[PDB]
């Protein structure tokens, strides 16, 4: 939850679109 | 009584560290706005006492309590903020960014004599420990 | 035992009617000196956990003085083997 | 160690000074306004013995 | 024996801060890999697994002994990046700096266990 | 985990982090006509809280959203 | 007390 | 009483280092807290007074314990020395004279005063087991 | 009665 | 009194005011 | 060498008293007034010799501001 | 003891014809206790052993 806590998921990957799909 | 060295100097520690660490949140939230309950930050500060029960000649030092400083509240004019006065005089810490830095060097140096005055008088009760040997 | 109670019984009689040592203090000592080094220990386990509260300062200082009550307690054994030493050497 | 205050305190009030002289600045526009004038008094600490 | 009993916990500690401190060295050297996460394990609950095994049986000399041969947690990141790395310099700069703390620490109780077991022989 | 003032000096580090990256943001955007979907860029802001873990005593800072 | 010291570990557990 | 009393006066001056450091120590630990005079001993006088009349306490009392239940407490104690205040050098806004300069040169004397006399008591032991020893 | 060390009880107080 | 002597009788509270 | 940690005291008191009136000086710079109205003048410490009995030679003392 | 504030008057006849603990108090005592039993046995040492040569005497 908190920035910096531990995890046992990765995180989602990290897209930015230029357009909306 | 050497002893009553290790009771004295680790106090004073522990009362330097806790200064230390006041100082230090005061100094990480110069730029807060808000408080857990939406009230500003104040900033805050140890009261050091003498750590002496009633009868005791001298003492180390103890942290009494945590006491907000007494100063204006620094007023900031944004009325664009969600959080705003009736004026738009956002309140932000009375935070002294010298004062804490001053402190935080104080307190560092205090601890390290104290730690000093530790070392040595173990150094002591050791060698009183070899009196006759 | 049975006849230990019995003789529990007997004892508390003569109490009745008739109305701490060197090895105990030693052994009371090495008890204090062992509760401070294992006190001293688990404060040190404890920080070393990651649990609130304690502080390094403590830590260190408790160390210290542990460190301290076993060279009292080396330096009384060797003193007080050197006494029995130099007892049993007496010649009679 | 104390001479260590005494510069502290030189430099806050010199951030206060600087803080009154831009407010000052801030209203070069404002109409009708008078300037706050600034001065470093010095307090001279008693005691003993020098 | 007795004396691992007395000095597991110290050991494990230690081990476990160099483990640590390698995987959060590897997390600054990856700061650049794109679509790297940042790694990083619980230490006390490794601590505990650690401190919570059958040597194969050898019935004469040529007979061979038994041969010998932790779980990664994913940091939650702060900020999105735009290549998918999730490692945040000052979050695991902190936490190395700390890690080194700790490590001498533990190194310097370790020590003082030892000299004062040293003390209680010599004579 | 971290002592005290670790934890409070790297909250503070990681808030003034943030704080820069949203006013970086800010500025790259100044000029911006549109986003992705067809509406404009609105400026961000940061919010620090104090994240007083004891009862009002001290602690670090916390950006709950921005 | 009130005030944890700066060389304690993290309040927060 | 012989070896009682020829070992009684190194004895009493490292006593009374001892008691000398703690003080140091106790104004090296308050060196920053706002009004606190500092305090130390004039160690050649209170060393004739307690070699004259012998050590003494302001309090020192405490619970008797007849039984081996009765919960052991010990209120204040401390010596009957005269605790007398340091002239300070410079002032101080905070209003305490505890100079650090000073602390420290009295502390590191201090430190080698009481060594040395634990050097002179242990030489006159081993002085008198070299006696004794056959 | 000691007091707040540092800052505070260094800089010129106000006279009330 | 001498700077690093000693005396039986304390320092008077020392005061700084910004106006007699 | 007791005399030498007097000798060395004194001069850490002297050494430790003319940097903090150079500080209060260096503070003083653009001062225009004191309590009484009165401009702040600079202060300057004075040396000494404290060999009273130690014949020429010994600690420095100052003598005033 | 009323028998001690007899030898208290019988001194006072006497002169009228005349006319915690620390580390520093415990080892100190603790050295002094060791010095006192090593003159105990070197004295009784040559006492028993004078004795001894006295009684293995030829007479």
């Amino acid at each position: 939850g908190v920035p910096g806590a531990l995890s046992n998921q990765p995180a989602p990957p990290n897209e930015a679109p230029i357009a909306t799909p | 009584a050497l002893l009553n060295i290790f009771d004295i100097a680790g106090s004073a520690l522990a009362a330097q560290s806790k200064r230390l660490n006041v100082a230090a949140s005061n100094l990480a939230n110069a730029d807060s706005v808000t408080g857990p309950d939406g009230q500003p930050y104040r900033a805050k500060q140890v009261v050091f006492q003498v750590d002496a029960a009633p009868g005791q000649a001298t003492g180390g030092v103890k942290v009494a309590s945590v006491i907000e400083s007494q100063a204006p509240e620094k007023l900031v004019y944004e009325p664009g903020n969600p959080l705003a006065d009736a004026n738009g005089y956002v309140k932000m810490p009375n935070v002294d960014v010298v004062g804490e830095m001053v402190n935080t060097m104080s307190a560092s140096r205090s601890y390290q004599a104290n730690i000093e005055v530790l070392n040595t008088v173990k150094s002591m009760m050791l060698k009183t420990l070899t009196l006759g040997q | 035992a049975i006849q230990g109670i019995e003789g529990v019984i007997s004892q508390l009689q003569a109490t009745a009617m008739a109305a701490v040592s060197f090895a105990g203090q030693l052994h009371a000592a090495l008890d204090r000196i062992s509760d401070r080094q294992a006190a001293a220990r688990v404060q040190a386990e404890k920080f070393t956990l990651g649990e609130p509260g304690i502080a390094l300062n403590d830590v260190m200082a408790d160390m210290q003085k542990a460190s301290v009550s076993m060279q009292m307690g080396i330096q009384v054994r060797n003193k007080l083997v050197a006494a029995y030493q130099e007892v049993m050497s007496m010649q009679v | 160690d104390h001479a260590i205050y005494t510069a502290m305190g030189a430099a806050s009030q010199t951030l206060n000074q600087q803080a009154v002289t831009a407010s000052n600045l801030a209203n070069a526009s404002t109409p009708g306004f008078r300037a706050q004038l600034n001065a470093l008094r010095a307090v001279p600490v008693d005691g003993l013995s020098l | 024996d007795r004396l691992d009993a007395a000095l597991r916990f110290q050991q494990e500690a230690l081990n476990l801060r160099a483990q640590r401190q390698e995987i959060l060295a590897a997390n600054i050297a990856n700061a650049d890999t794109p679509g790297y996460q940042a790694r990083d394990i619980d230490f006390a609950s490794e601590l505990k697994k650690v401190m919570v095994g059958v040597a194969l049986t050898l019935t004469s000399s040529h007979h061979i002994p038994a041969q010998a041969v932790v779980d990664l947690l994913y940091r939650v990141p702060d900020q999105p990046s735009l290549d998918g790395n999730t490692v945040d310099m000052d979050r695991e700069r902190t936490q190395f700096a700390d890690n080194s703390l700790k490590y001498q620490m533990g190194l310097t109780v370790l020590g003082s266990q030892l000299k004062g077991m040293m003390n209680v022989l010599q004579g």
